[PDB]
RNA sequence: GGAGGUCAACAUCAAGAACUGUGGGCCUUUGCCUAUAGAACUUAUAACGAACAUGGUUCUUGCCUUUUACCAGAAC
RNA sequence: AAUUUUUAAGGUAUGUAUUUUUUUU
C-alpha cells in the first residue's frame, strides 16, 4: 500500500544494460539455432546472477492492473524487468487478495503462467507437478555466500529467514547445520513460486560486509522444490495437517449440496 | 516510378523546391529508422516497426494536406510525387474516402486477414470501447494496434 | 560450329516431336495462394535489393539447418562453398554425409 | 590456358589418409593392398 | 528361424498419420488419373 | 453524445491524430 | 468482401531482414521454423527473381514483391510482358551498340569472378547501393530524325505504359 | 577490398619521411573541409606526434578548426578498418587517427574514417616499430577548390 | 589437386610426410641465413636475423611475410626488380637499409609455367597487397619448382648480391 | 559459338560480347523444371527433420 | 454511369470436324427423325504457349565392381 | 559425314562413464 499501491514500479533496469545473448566462449563456435557454444567442454555454466530485487522499492502499480492480468511479472522478480510501468505483468509480491483469484488456476500453471509438467523433473528443477501442490522449498549451493563463513546457522537462518521473509508468508524456516540445506514453507503455494525464481543463482550477507564487492563472481545458490519429510514426527503432522484440512473440505462440499438440495 | 533519379525520371515540376527540405526531414529519420538497433524483447522489436508505419503515414498527410486541403501544389507536381512514391496513393484513396479520413493503414481495414470479423479495434471510437468497457468500469484494455501502434484512427477522435 | 547448328537442331526437334499439353485446373498458382494468408505482405522495391536479400535470406535457411543438424564444422562462407575446418572422426564424417538436396540447392544459390 | 579473370577459393583438405590401426599398432590387416598411408607417426616424450 | 514375421496392426496403429510422416514419394505422384470403364 | 463534446474531448490527446496517447 | 492487398513501405521490409540477420534471442524461435520452412519455397523464388533481371538498356527496374513478414523469404511477384517486335528491336540495337563499342575500344577488362570475396559478408542496399547515383545503360545513339517514332519511347522498361490507343 | 575511390591527394613532408595521402572525399566531405583547410590555414604544421595507443593508434594536431566546435559524424559501411594507416578522426576536436598494425574492428563507430597512405610511403609510416614533426604540406590533387582559399 | 584421383593423393602424401614442406622451408632460410652472415663484411651488412615464422607461412599461398631480413653498414643503392640471371643493372634508382627474403616453395604441373613469371607475378602482388606484411620496399623473392628442382629470384639487387645468390 | 561467329564477323577474337538472351532462356527453363524436384526433395528432408522418418 | 487494375472468385478450354437451346413427330424421358434460335476462346505444313523444361513406370540400349548420379530411343 | 569431360557410398569401428554443492529422521 504505503509501498506499492500508489508507485508505479520504477525499471529495474534499461534496455542498453541488460545481459547480452551468447553467453561468453563456453566452447569453439556459436549454434545459430541452439543458442550455445559447440565444441569444446563445458566447465559449469551456472554464475551467480548479477540482478536482484528490492521487494519494497521496485514495486508498483503497472499497466497489468488496469488490465487486472492475474499473472506476475518474473522480470521483476529477477529484478531484471526493463518494462516497468509499461510492463503488461504484475509487479509486487503476491498478497491473499491477488492469490484469490489465481486460486482457479494456480494447480494446472503457476503463478507466472507456466504450466506444470506431471512428473516434475529428476533434480526438482524449475517449475513442479500439477499432480502434488508443494509448498516446501529446498535452498543448496551455500557457497553462492562464498568462502565467508558463518559463526553457526544463527546467522544463517536469520539471513535466510530475513531474505525470504520479504517475498510473502513463511510457515516455517529450517536450516540444518550437518548438511547445507535449508527447508522454506510458505504459507501458499503461488508465493513458493514466487521466491524460487527471484532467489536463484544470488548471493548473501549484508549490502556491505566483507566479501560483498567481490561476491559478483562465485558460483550461486540453488533453489529447488523439496522432498517430502522423511522423519515420522513431520510425516504424521503433514498428514494430520492432510486431514483436519480435509475435514474443513467436507463441509464446504457437504455445503453447495446443502445448497444444491 | 522509380524512388532513385535513374536517367528514365523526369526532372521535377516546379513548385518542388519549397516543401524539399520538409520532405527529407522525413527521410533522414527513416534512415535512422531502419538501421537495426539490437532489441532483445519482442515487444520491443515491433516498437520499432511502429516507427516507420508512422513515418510513412506522416510524409502522406504531408503530400495530402497541401494538394487537398490548402491547395498549395499544383495537379503536374502532385502527379509526379505519387510516381516518385513520395506519398501512397492508395492510402490517399481513403483519405478523400468518407469516415476513412484519418486512417492509420490500408491493413487497419482488411476484412480479410483478420480471425474473425475485421477492422482493427485500432478502427472503433474512444468514445464506444469506454462504454463496453462501462458495464465492466475496467477502464478497456487497449492501447495499441499491433500493426501499427495506433490508437484510434476512427475519425471522430 | 557447324557442330553446334547440329546440335541445336537435334533439340529442336526432340521438342517438336513429343508435346506435353498442360493441366487445366493449374489455375491455382503458388503465389495467388499464398498472398491470400495474413503473413505474406506485398511491396515494391528495387531489383538488386531483392537479390540481395534472397541472398542473405538463402544463407540464414542454409546455416540455420546445418546448425540444426548439429554441424558447427561446417562452414558455408558467403559464395555458398561448404568447407569443412577440421579433421573429422569417422562419427562426424557420417553425420556431415549431406544430400543432394541440400547440395543442389546451395549451387543454385550460387548461381543466383 | 586456365581463364585469365577467376578468383578459385582454396578449399583445405584436412583429412589425411593415414591407415588408423597401422599407425597405432604397426600391423595393418590389409596388407600391401591397403587403400591408405600406412606412414607410421609417434608423439613426442610424453613419458618420464 | 523366422518363425512369425511381423504383423501389419502394430506398424497400422502406430501414431506418425493416416499417412506416413509426410514424406513424399516419388511413386505416389498422381498418375493414371482416369479409370476405364468396360462397356 | 454530441460534436462539440467530441472535438473539444479529443484535444486531450497527447498528440494530434493518430499515434497521439490517450492518457 | 475482398480488399486488394495493402501495399507497404518498403522500409517496414528492411527493418524486418535486417533486424533478423542477428537473432540469438529466444524470441526467434519461431522465425527459425519459419526460416527451414521456407526453404522448400526457396528455388521458385530465385525463378521469379532471375527472369525479372534488369536488361542493358534499363538502369533499374522495381519490381513487385511478396514478403513474409518474419522476413523469411522475398518473393518477385510480377511477370514480364514484352511486345515481341519492340523487344526485338531492343535486343538488336543493343546488339549494334556491341559490335561498335568491341571494334570501339582498345582494351576490353572483363569483371573478375567471383567478384565478392568469400568471407565479406553481402553488403546492404540502402548503405552502400542506394546512395550512389546508377551509371549509364548500353543504349544507342539511334539518330536524330529517321527514328522520330520510336526514339521516344525505345528504351523505356516497358516501352508504352500510359498510351489509350498504343495499348491495353 | 573495395574502396570507393581515391579522389584526392595530400602529401605530407615530415621528418622521418615524406607521408602521402589519398583521400575519399565524396564518401565524408564534412571531414575534408576540416582536414584539408587546417592544412592551407597551417595550424598543423610543426604538430608533434602525440600519443601512441600501442596496437590502437596514433594521434597528433589536437586543435580544433572551427570554433573549436565538432564535425558533423558520417560513415560508410565500405570503409572499415581491415587496414594499416587509415586516417581517421577522433570524436574530440579535430583530431588525426592513425591505425596501427593492429587494425582493430571496436575503435570503429568511435570515429569517423577518413583517408588512406599511398602503398609506397606506407614504410615509412612503419618507422614508428623523439617524435615526428611536419614541416611542409603540398596538395598534389584538390578536389573541391569552391570554399578551399575562397 | 585438381580431382579426387585417390591414389595420386596417397603417394604425395607420402612423399611430403613428417610436414617436409616445412622442413624444406626452414631449411633452405637457415642455408640462406649462413650464407648472408658469412657475407658480413664484405656486402657491408650489419645484421642477418632470421625472423619468427607463423608455422603455416611456408604453405599458404595467398599472403606471404619476409623471412630474413637485413640492414645496411651503411647504405645501399638498389637496382630496379630483375630476375636472377638478367645482366645490366643501374644501381642508382633507389636506396634503403632494410633488404628481406621470400623463400616461396611451389610444386608445379604439366601446365604450371616457368618458375621465373610464377616470382615475378607473385613478387608484384604481394608487395603492391595490403595483406602481406614486409619490412622495406625492397627484397628478393627466391622461389623453387619442388617438382621440377627449378629455381629462380626476382628481387631488388645491389652490388654484390647476384653473383652470391646464384652461386 | 552460333552467338560468337555472327557478332565477331569482321572484327577480333576479342572478350567483347554481351548478347545473353539465349543462354538466360536455357537456364530460365532449366529451373522451370527442377522446382518439383528441389520441393519435393526439401521437403523430404525438412519433415524429416522436425518429425523425424517413420518407423514401419 | 464510363475508362481502367502485373486485383480476386467461379465456370470453361484436344472432340463422329468435333457446340448448346428450343418447337414438333416415333418411341413411352433416354434414344431416333424433323423445323428453328444462338455459337466467346482454341485448331489444318493441326492448336490453349509463333515458347519448351523435369519426374514416374515398362521396354530396347550405352558406360560396366554395386546403388545414387548417368547415356538415348520408344510407349504410357 | 565427328566423340565428350562428375560427384557421394561400400575402410579405418562401435559401446559405456566422465564438468554436478552435501533433500529434513
Ligand atoms: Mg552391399
Ligand atoms: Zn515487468
Ligand atoms: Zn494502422
Ligand atoms: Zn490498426
Ligand atoms: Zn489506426
Ligand atoms: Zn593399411
Amino acid at each position: 500500500m504505503t509501498s506499492w499501491r500508489d508507485k508505479s514500479a520504477k525499471v529495474q533496469v534499461k534496455e542498453s544494460e541488460l545481459p547480452s545473448s551468447i553467453p561468453a566462449q563456453t566452447g569453439l563456435t556459436f549454434n545459430i539455432w541452439y543458442n550455445k557454444w559447440s565444441q569444446g567442454f563445458a566447465g559449469n555454466t551456472r554464475f551467480v546472477s548479477p540482478f536482484a530485487l528490492q521487494p519494497q522499492l521496485h514495486s508498483g502499480k503497472t499497466r497489468g492492473d488496469n488490465d487486472g492480468q492475474l499473472f506476475f511479472c518474473l522480470f521483476f522478480a529477477k529484478g531484471m524487468c526493463c518494462l516497468g510501468p509499461k510492463c503488461e505483468y504484475l509487479h509486487h509480491i503476491p498478497d491473499e487478495e491477488d492469490i484469490g483469484k489465481l486460486a482457479l488456476r494456480t494447480e494446472v500453471l503457476d503463478c507466472f503462467g507456466r504450466e506444470k509438467f506431471a512428473d516434475y523433473r529428476e533434480d526438482m528443477g524449475g517449475i513442479g507437478s500439477f499432480r502434488k501442490k508443494n509448498k516446501t522449498l529446498y535452498v543448496g549451493g551455500i557457497d553462492g555466500a562464498l568462502n565467508s563463513k558463518h559463526l553457526k546457522p544463527a546467522q544463517i537462518e536469520s539471513r535466510i529467514r530475513f531474505v525470504f521473509s520479504r517475498l510473502g508468508d513463511i510457515d516455517r524456516i529450517r536450516y540444518v547445520e550437518s548438511k547445507n540445506c535449508g527447508f522454506v514453507k510458505f504459507k501458499y503455494q503461488a508465493n513458493a513460486e514466487f521466491a524460487k525464481e527471484a532467489m536463484s543463482n544470488q548471493t548473501l550477507l549484508l549490502p556491505s560486509d566483507k566479501e560483498w564487492d567481490d561476491r559478483r563472481e562465485g558460483t550461486g545458490l540453488l533453489v529447488k522444490w523439496a522432498n517430502e519429510d522423511p522423519d515420522p514426527a513431520a510425516q504424521k503432522r503433514l498428514q494430520e495437517e492432510l486431514k483436519l484440512e480435509s475435514l474443513n473440505m467436507m463441509v464446504h462440499l457437504i455445503n453447495n449440496n446443502t445448497n444444491s438440495a | 516510378m522509380p524512388r532513385i533519379k535513374t536517367r528514365r525520371s523526369k526532372p521535377a515540376p516546379d513548385g518542388f523546391e519549397k516543401i524539399k527540405p520538409t520532405l527529407t526531414d522525413f527521410e533522414i529519420q527513416l534512415r535512422d529508422a531502419q538501421k537495426d538497433k539490437s532489441s532483445k524483447l519482442a515487444a520491443k522489436s515491433n516498437e520499432q516497426l511502429w516507427e516507420i508505419m508512422q513515418l510513412h503515414h506522416q510524409r502522406s498527410r504531408y503530400i495530402y494536406t497541401l494538394y487537398y486541403k490548402r491547395k498549395a501544389i499544383s495537379k503536374d507536381l502532385y502527379d509526379w510525387l505519387i510516381k516518385e512514391k513520395y506519398a501512397d496513393k492508395l492510402l490517399i484513396a481513403k483519405w478523400r474516402k468518407t469516415g476513412y479520413e484519418k486512417l492509420c493503414c490500408l491493413r487497419c481495414i482488411q476484412k480479410n486477414e483478420t480471425n474473425n470479423g475485421s477492422t482493427c479495434i485500432c478502427r472503433v471510437p474512444r468514445a464506444q470501447l469506454e462504454e463496453e468497457a462501462r458495464k465492466k468500469g475496467t477502464q478497456v484494455s487497449f492501447h495499441q494496434c499491433v500493426h501499427c501502434g495506433c490508437r484510434g484512427c476512427a475519425s471522430t477522435d | 560450329v557447324k557442330v553446334s547448328y547440329q546440335k541445336l537442331l537435334k533439340n529442336y526437334v526432340l521438342n517438336e516431336l513429343h508435346p506435353t499439353l498442360p493441366t487445366n485446373h493449374n489455375k491455382t498458382k503458388l503465389l495467388k495462394s499464398l498472398k491470400n494468408t495474413k503473413y505474406f505482405q506485398q511491396t515494391t522495391i528495387d531489383w538488386v535489393e531483392a537479390g540481395l536479400q534472397l541472398c542473405r535470406q538463402g544463407h540464414n535457411m542454409l546455416n540455420l539447418l546445418i546448425h540444426r543438424k548439429g554441424l558447427t564444422y561446417l562452414h558455408l562462407d558467403y559464395n555458398f562453398n561448404l568447407k569443412p575446418t577440421k579433421t573429422l572422426t569417422t562419427k562426424e564424417r557420417k553425420k556431415s554425409r549431406l544430400g543432394n538436396s541440400f547440395h543442389l540447392m546451395r549451387e543454385l544459390l550460387k548461381m543466383m | 590456358n586456365q581463364p585469365t579473370n577467376i578468383r578459385t577459393t582454396v578449399l583445405m583438405d584436412f583429412q589425411p589418409d593415414v591407415c588408423k590401426d597401422y599407425k597405432q599398432t604397426g600391423y595393418c590387416g590389409y596388407g600391401d593392398s591397403c587403400k591408405f598411408l600406412h606412414s607410421r607417426d609417434d608423439f613426442k616424450t610424453g613419458w618420464k | 528361424t523366422s518363425h512369425r514375421p511381423q504383423l501389419e496392426a502394430r506398424s497400422g496403429a502406430k501414431a506418425a498419420a493416416y499417412t506416413p510422416t509426410g514424406i513424399e514419394h516419388a511413386r505416389l505422384l498422381p498418375g493414371h488419373t482416369t479409370l476405364k470403364y468396360r462397356k | 453524445f454530441t460534436k462539440s463534446e467530441l472535438k473539444r474531448r479529443r484535444k486531450t490527446r497527447k498528440g494530434d491524430g493518430p499515434w497521439g496517447s490517450w492518457s | 468482401a475482398y480488399t486488394p492487398k495493402a501495399e507497404m513501405p518498403p522500409e517496414h521490409l528492411r527493418k524486418i531482414i535486417n533486424t533478423h540477420s542477428d537473432m540469438a534471442s529466444k524470441m526467434y524461435n519461431t522465425d527459425k521454423k519459419a526460416f527451414l520452412g521456407a526453404l522448400k519455397y526457396l528455388p521458385h523464388a530465385i525463378l521469379k527473381l532471375l527472369e525479372n533481371m534488369p536488361h542493358p538498356w534499363e538502369q533499374a527496374k522495381e519490381v513487385k514483391v511478396l514478403y513474409h513478414t518474419s522476413g523469411a523469404i522475398t518473393f518477385v511477384n510480377e511477370t514480364p510482358r514484352v511486345i515481341e517486335p519492340v523487344y526485338t528491336a531492343q535486343w538488336s540495337a543493343t546488339w549494334i551498340a556491341m559490335r561498335r563499342e568491341k571494334r570501339d575500344r582498345t582494351h576490353f577488362k572483363r569483371m573478375r569472378f567471383p567478384p565478392f570475396d568469400d568471407d565479406e559478408p553481402p553488403l546492404s542496399y540502402e548503405q552502400h547501393i542506394e546512395n550512389i547515383e546508377p551509371l549509364d545503360p548500353i543504349n544507342l545513339p539511334l539518330d536524330s530524325q529517321d527514328d522520330e517514332y520510336v526514339k521516344d519511347w525505345l528504351y523505356d522498361s516497358r516501352p508504352l505504359e500510359e498510351d489509350s490507343k498504343k495499348v491495353n | 577490398n573495395i574502396e570507393p575511390q581515391t579522389t584526392a591527394k595530400c602529401i605530407l613532408y615530415t621528418t622521418k619521411g615524406n607521408i602521402a595521402i589519398e583521400l575519399w572525399a565524396k564518401e565524408c566531405p564534412e571531414t575534408c573541409k576540416r582536414f584539408l583547410s587546417m592544412l592551407s590555414d597551417g595550424t598543423f604544421t610543426n604538430g608533434e606526434f602525440k600519443e601512441l595507443k600501442p596496437t590502437q593508434w596514433l594521434m597528433f594536431n589536437a586543435n580544433s578548426t572551427g570554433e573549436y566546435r565538432t564535425v558533423a559524424e558520417e560513415k560508410n559501411p565500405r570503409i572499415r578498418f581491415n587496414r594499416d594507416g587509415l586516417l581517421g578522426w577522433d570524436r574530440r576536436r579535430n583530431t588525426w587517427f592513425i591505425t596501427v598494425l593492429a587494425d582493430s574492428k571496436h575503435v570503429l563507430n568511435d570515429c569517423n574514417v577518413f583517408g588512406k597512405i599511398v602503398g609506397k610511403s606506407i614504410y615509412i609510416f612503419r618507422e614508428i616499430l623523439y617524435p615526428a614533426v611536419l614541416k611542409d604540406v603540398e596538395i598534389t590533387i584538390p578536389f573541391f577548390e569552391d570554399i578551399f582559399g575562397s | 589437386l585438381h580431382g579426387k584421383i585417390p591414389t595420386l593423393k596417397i603417394s604425395l602424401i607420402q612423399i611430403f610426410r613428417a610436414h617436409l614442406w616445412q622442413k624444406i622451408h626452414e631449411s633452405i632460410v637457415f642455408d640462406i641465413c649462413q650464407i648472408l652472415d658469412g657475407e658480413l663484411d664484405v656486402l657491408q651488412i650489419e645484421s642477418v636475423t632470421k625472423e619468427t615464422v607463423h608455422p603455416r607461412k611456408s604453405y599458404k599461398m595467398n599472403s606471404s611475410a619476409a623471412d630474413i631480413t637485413m640492414e645496411s653498414v651503411h647504405e645501399w643503392e638498389v637496382s630496379k626488380p630483375s630476375l636472377l640471371h638478367e645482366t645490366n643493372d643501374s644501381f642508382k634508382g633507389l636506396i634503403t637499409n632494410k633488404m628481406w627474403f621470400d623463400v616461396q616453395l611451389r610444386y608445379g604441373d604439366y601446365d604450371s609455367h616457368d618458375i621465373s613469371r610464377y616470382v615475378r607475378a607473385k613478387f608484384l602482388d604481394y608487395t603492391t597487397d595490403n595483406v602481406s606484411m614486409y619490412p622495406s620496399p625492397t627484397g628478393v623473392m627466391i622461389g623453387i619448382d619442388l617438382a621440377y628442382n627449378m629455381y629462380d629470384a626476382y628481387g631488388n639487387w645491389f652490388n654484390g648480391l647476384k653473383p652470391l645468390i646464384q652461386n | 559459338h552460333i552467338i560468337y561467329y555472327k557478332f565477331n564477323k569482321n572484327l577480333g577474337k576479342g572478350p567483347g560480347c554481351g548478347f545473353w538472351q539465349p543462354a538466360w532462356r536455357v537456364w530460365l527453363n532449366f529451373l522451370r523444371g527442377t522446382i518439383p524436384l528441389l520441393e519435393r526433395y526439401i521437403g523430404n528432408l525438412i519433415t524429416r527433420q522436425f518429425e523425424g522418418r517413420s518407423n514401419e
